């Protein structure tokens, strides 16, 4: 079992799953240009659907899940610069 | 006549543990903002974490020693912007010294006038305060004695005596001699403790009560002349005088007899013009009572009162030190109005192992799960998951109190 | 008062892992409708304003985050090496003398009283380096405010004779942004408060202040302007082919802000050999002159590279107090072993001031002791003006403290006379070294000191500091690279592309060097780009102050001082990576040197001072394995609380 | 013959000085074993006569080229290495050669008084007027240590021995 990567501890360029779930759509890419609260992903916990926003200004620098993928309380989604 | 500053935007508690957790949640109560100090051995301690901000103080002195530090203390206040110093009990808290100091720093001391502490802080002084306002002492010395004014009181009065030191706190520095040869070792070993734990070591003999209660009457009074009680508490379960668990009101005791008491405390506080909270000490036996002692300071065991009056003591008396009206600011109510609901009961959960002579343990504290509920109050020492318990300071864990409208 | 202790004790309650409705409480309790015991059953559902919930500061954590990060994955750049134990640095004792500075004069008096001050002195007076040039040189400009606060108000108090300290500009500037994570403002505000007695001098480029674009003229004020409210005393301007026009509006700018302007001649060559006469003592007279024509306080001599021999000096320094009535400042560095005999020279001939750093960070490629110079000349015609037990004393925290720094030194420090040769001052020399390794020449870098030589002399033989060393270096590097002598240059150079900084240099864009260009060369290097002779600054875009502000703003989320305005200005996209460190590592300037460099051992605990009356007591409890996609879970103890930190272990990563 | 060490940092200039009054022969090491407790260096002294009446005899070049060879013999004892190479002027306080300097800072160490290691260079300069004022070389300048340690550490001043 290779455990997923996760989103460091206090690290706000690092989006890490708030509960577990999975990953319903991806809206952006690795070198978009990106704005405070506009929607980066949506995701699913208890079929309740989450839109993961930008904290902030910045440029998206990778994702670290793919379509319709299973996720973990921590897990790392999506890193910003 | 107010004091010029007597107003507050922050206060600073000169103390630790229990105490200065109790004055924060006052002050924040009161919109001051607060700070603590603590020392380097101490900084673990609950209290430091719950103030606005805290500071270090005593580096390089032992942990004790960092507490009765003056001058840092003071340095601290001046440096953090503090207008008032609040004591809390022990360490500094009946200190002349130090009250001088803060008050000549233009900070607000929280507690009586200088003069207050002078005459209360001695015992000596004391009972001659109390006979000059006609409120019954216990035979003694004229003042401070020798060995042979000592033999001489115990020849006029005989024995027991008690053996008792001008600056005694807590029970260190006072013995009882049933004995000549009891009164020369006694009186020996109260004057060694008391040079020891408080620096000066003038002794006085008191008659010893063969099993007294002790009966202490609570006192608020401001700036404005007015002086009111908030009925007594009964700390007769002690062991080897020393308190350890305390009641109130004194349900054992009959109103009239009680009410005597506070009236006698009141008036004792009226003739010197005794400013912001302290407490008036009794000894009790047969329908008679004797003064013993002020503590011009707030006690551990104001708690009780609290509860079976309603009235906030500590907010109180930071109230009294910003030059407020008992009655006309803060609202307390005519003396004959002062409720007076139910009993209560405090315990101190410490630490102090009963098998093993009450030595205090020491070592983590690996579970801490504490009881709430209905006529339940806590206010917690240092104890919390995780928190390693010292050998420096004192033992308390946690104080709990139990409140209902029938003693039972 | 039963409102008052609920508020109390929803603030009072600490819940961590899970969220709570507390934030809603506190919002509720708050309202007037509830505090009036007015509410009814519709109050909430109409009161969208107790629905905003502020963000709560979280400054512990960023912290954890921090040192989770160079624990476990070390300090970018450097050795990833465990801590070692460090005593406290030793404080002095210091026998204190109350005494007027030359602070005090120019706040009570202005400049020209500080000038007559000087000029009025017998001794010779000390410029303390310790706290700019001389980390500069040794530390690769490294030094942390952290540490320069703990010995700051014992040199203010302790050395009242100095005339100042050197403690701003240079590399300083973007190094401590850059690698750093802290603000050279702040630095400056921090030191300004704990020395209010001591003169603060900084080195300030005259065209271009602490960057390296091309800035209007507007630009260049403003930031003397704000240094000068900021606590900037005393602006020591040069420029880097002493071309005198990229000098003139600074120097007027600082004496209108009521400040102290030396203006700088950088020294090169040797006015003691005849065969190289481009650089002789009329040369440097002439020049002198002019500068006295501006303006300026002070002239200032700046041996950047440490090539003045001290039969040099003194010929320099006597003819030039024989030509200006201004005092004269020299700056030298022990690069060759000569630094203490050259201001001894020095001090015969006149020299009011001299630049020394504190023994323990002298010596090398940094300027000559402070303590030495004063037993140099103990029993001489003059002396040197220092409270030297006081010196020696404060020496000591000094020593201590470098040692937190080993992971920067350059290497041992000792004399190299071969900087007779070459004219490297040190930190091209070091970086030519870095970049010779980074393109595999390491092993022939002699034959680059060689080279850098001799594109010297192809060059027409020029003034080299920072930026016209760098194209020196660049050059030399490229010849030996591609294996080209000075002739192959001349016959194929026409279809070669040569380095930027080199092409930049031939265009104008550094201002125009002693005695212009060599032309066929200039031909063959810039080709078609285009070529100035006037002063760069005349051709800069434009720069507006309202809207650079705005852009700034919306940018960081906040309103934008006027030093933050200029920092951008300077260095935009440095200020901006700074401001991301700033948001995902919090206040790094306030950990101790140690703990900045190396993170936390097993069981260590470390007290970090966030503010007046806040400190955050941090343990490490236990480092966890990491798992195979890098996670490591770190426990600290924070506070009386158990934290647990998540880190990625990039040496598993890049496996 | 002179020799000295550039302890002070004004080895160079005391050469230089030395060279203006007539001698004949100086005490230097290469440039990259020089400054700090050594002896000035050589490629220096020759430096800061060159343009002077009275020159150094030496092949400088020569030198500078061997000196690369020592600056990279030196790293391999990086260990050994006493602490930063940068002047120290309280040496004519006390007037401990290097030595004994680094020595009895070992022995300070042993004993547990590493932390007051100032208030035993103090009593090295105590002692040695104690002693009648001495010349302090291997092994006198050992006796001079040895007696100032034991003194701190017994807690004993001058007149506690006479006493
Ligand atoms: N007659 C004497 N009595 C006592 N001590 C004596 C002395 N002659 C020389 N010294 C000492 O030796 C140091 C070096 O002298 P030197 O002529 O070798 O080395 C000189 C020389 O290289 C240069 N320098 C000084 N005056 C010069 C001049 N008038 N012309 C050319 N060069 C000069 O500056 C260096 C430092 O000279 P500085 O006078 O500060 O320092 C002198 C001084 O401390
Ligand atoms: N004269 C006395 N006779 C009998 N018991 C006494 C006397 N004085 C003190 N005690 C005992 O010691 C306790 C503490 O008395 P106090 O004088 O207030 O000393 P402390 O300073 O320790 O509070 C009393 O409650 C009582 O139990
Ligand atoms: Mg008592
Ligand atoms: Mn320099």
């Amino acid at each position: 079992v290779v455990a997923k990567r996760k989103a460091e501890t206090g690290n706000p360029n690092q989006i890490g799953a708030t509960m577990p779930g999975s990953v319903l759509e991806i809206l952006v890419k690795a070198g978009d240009k990106v704005q405070k609260g506009q929607a980066l992903m949506v995701t699913e916990a208890m079929k309740m659907e989450t839109t993961i926003e930008a904290p902030f200004d910045g440029e998206i620098v990778d994702l670290h899940v793919v379509k319709g993928e299973a996720i973990q309380t921590q897990d790392l989604l999506i890193e910003i610069n | 006549l107010v004091p010029r500053g007597s107003h507050m935007k922050k206060l600073l508690v000169a103390n630790r543990g229990e105490i200065a957790v109790r004055v924060f949640r006052a002050c924040n109560e009161l919109g001051l903002s607060t700070v603590a100090v603590y020392a380097r051995e101490d900084e673990y301690s609950v209290h430091r974490f719950k103030a606005d901000e805290s500071y270090l103080i005593g580096q390089g002195k032992k942990p004790i020693d960092a507490y009765l530090d003056i001058d840092d203390i003071i340095r601290v206040a001046l440096e953090s912007g503090a207008d008032a110093i609040h004591p809390g009990y022990g360490l500094l808290s009946e200190n002349l010294e130090f009250a001088t100091k803060v008050r000549a720093a233009g900070l607000v001391f929280v507690g009586p006038e200088l003069h207050h502490l002078d005459i209360f802080g001695d015992k000596i002084k004391a009972k001659a305060a109390a006979d000059e306002a006609k409120v019954p002492g216990i035979p003694g010395t004229n003042g401070a004695v020798d060995i042979d004014g000592a033999l001489e009181f115990a020849k006029t009065y005989g024995y027991p005596v008690m053996i008792k030191a001008a600056l005694g706190g807590g029970g260190r520095g006072m013995r009882v001699a049933r004995n000549d040869a009891e009164m020369h070792d006694g009186y020996a070993r109260a004057k060694s403790e008391a040079i020891g734990a408080f620096g000066s070591g003038e002794i006085y003999v008191e008659k010893y009560i063969e099993n007294p209660k002790h009966i202490e009457v609570q006192i608020l009074g401001d700036r404005h002349g007015n002086i009111i009680h908030l009925h007594e508490r009964d700390c007769s379960v002690q062991r080897r005088n020393q308190k350890v668990i305390e009641i109130a009101p004194a349900v054992g005791l009959s109103p009239d007899f009680r009410n005597e008491i506070c009236e006698a405390a009141v008036k004792l506080c009226k003739n010197v013009g005794y400013v912001n909270a302290g407490t008036v000490e009794f000894l009790v036996k047969d329908d008679k009572f004797y003064f013993i002692e002020v503590n011009p300071r707030v006690q551990v065991e104001h708690t009780i009162t609290e509860l079976i009056t309603g009235v906030d003591i500590v907010q109180a008396q930071i109230l009294i030190a910003q030059g407020k009206d008992l009655h006309r600011e803060i609202g307390l109510p005519a003396q004959s109005e002062i409720p007076l609901l139910g009993s209560a009961i405090q315990c101190r959960i410490t630490t102090e192992d009963p098998q093993n002579g009450f030595l205090p343990d020491t070592g983590k504290i690996d579970t801490y799960r504490s009881p709430g509920g209905f006529g339940i109050r806590l206010d917690v020492g240092n104890a919390y998951a995780g928190y390693e318990v010292t050998p420096y300071f004192d033992s308390l864990l946690v104080k709990v109190c139990t409140f209902a409208n029938e003693f039972s | 008062d039963s409102v008052r202790k609920m508020d109390r004790v929803l603030h009072e309650f600490r819940i961590r892992g899970v969220k709570t409705n507390i934030p809603f409480l506190i919002n509720v309790i708050a309202n007037e409708n509830f505090t009036s015991g007015q509410a009814t059953t519709t109050f909430i559902d109409n009161t969208p304003s107790l629905f905003n919930f502020p963000r709560l500061r979280d400054r512990g954590t960023k912290t954890l985050h921090y040192l989770s990060m160079i624990t476990v994955n070390g300090f970018p750049g450097i050795e990833n090496t465990e801590k070692r134990h460090f005593e406290e640095p030793r404080q002095p004792l210091l026998n204190l003398e109350k005494k007027k500075t030359a602070k005090n004069i120019l706040d009570e008096q202005g400049a020209d009283a500080v000038v007559d001050y000087v000029k009025n002195t017998k001794e010779v007076l000390l410029t303390d380096t310790t706290l700019r040039d001389a980390h500069q040189s040794l530390l690769a400009t490294r030094l942390r405010l952290q540490d320069m606060k703990g010995i700051a108000q014992a040199i203010d108090q302790g050395l009242p004779e100095l005339f100042s300290a050197e403690m701003w500009g240079g590399a300083t500037f973007d190094v401590a942004y850059r690698f750093l994570n802290e603000s050279p403002w702040y630095r400056l505000r921090k030191l300004r408060k704990l020395m209010p007695n001591t003169m603060f001098q900084m080195l300030f480029r005259g065209s271009n202040a602490v960057g390296y674009q091309n800035y209007p003229d507007n630009v260049i004020e403003e930031f003397i302007r704000v240094a000068a409210h900021e606590g900037i005393d005393v602006f020591r301007i040069f420029d880097s082919l002493n071309w005198l026009p990229q000098m003139e509006k600074s120097i007027q700018a600082v004496r209108d802000n009521g400040k102290i302007a030396e203006a700088t001649i950088c020294y090169t060559g040797d006015i003691l050999d005849p065969s190289r006469p481009k650089y002789n003592i009329q040369y440097y007279k002439d020049l002198a002159k002019e500068l006295e024509a501006t303006g300026a306080h002070i002239l200032a001599v700046k041996d950047m590279a440490g090539l003045l021999k001290p039969q040099a000096a003194y010929r320099l320094i006597s003819e030039l107090k024989d030509t200006v009535d201004l005092p004269i400042h020299l700056h030298t560095h022990d690069t060759s072993g000569n630094g203490i005999i050259t201001y001894s020279g020095a001090t015969q001939a006149g020299v009011d001031i001299i630049d020394v750093a504190t023994a323990s960070l002298a010596g090398g490629t940094s300027q000559p002791s402070m303590q030495s110079i004063y037993y140099a000349l103990e029993h001489g015609p003059r002396h040197a003006s220092i409270n030297v037990k006081n010196a020696e004393q404060i020496d000591h925290y000094w020593e201590d403290v470098r040692k937190y720094y080993a992971p920067f030194e350059a290497g041992i420090t000792s004399p190299q006379t071969e900087v007779y040769m070459h004219e490297m001052p040190g930190g091209q020399y070091t970086n030519l070294k870095s970049q010779a390794a980074a393109v595999g020449l390491g092993h022939r870098f002699d034959e680059i000191k060689q080279m850098y030589r001799k594109v010297n002399m192809m060059f027409g033989d020029i003034i080299k500091v920072t930026p016209s060393s760098k194209v020196v270096g660049d050059m030399a590097l490229f010849m030996i690279q591609n294996d080209l002598t000075e002739e192959d240059v001349y016959a194929r150079g026409n279809e070669l592309n040569f380095p930027e900084s080199v092409v930049s240099f031939f265009r104008g864009d550094l201002g125009q060097p002693v005695g212009g260009f060599p032309e066929k060369l200039q031909k063959i290097i810039v080709k078609d780009k285009a070529v100035i002779t006037d002063r760069p600054g005349l051709h800069a875009e434009k720069v507006d102050f309202e809207t650079v502000k705005a852009d700034l703003e919306q940018k960081i989320g906040y309103e934008p001082g006027d030093h933050e305005v200029i920092s951008y200005i300077m260095y935009p996209q440095v200020f901006l990576d700074y401001q991301k460190m700033q948001r995902e590592f919090g206040a790094v300037t306030l950990l101790d040197t140690p703990t900045f460099l190396h993170g936390m051992r097993l069981n260590e605990k470390i007290e970090v001072q966030i503010e007046k009356g806040k400190t955050l007591s941090i343990r490490l409890d236990e480092i966890g394995e990491p798992d195979l996609a890098g996670n490591r879970v770190l426990f600290f103890n924070l506070n009386g609380q158990r934290r647990e930190v998540v880190i990625n272990d990039q040496s598993v990563q890049a496996q």
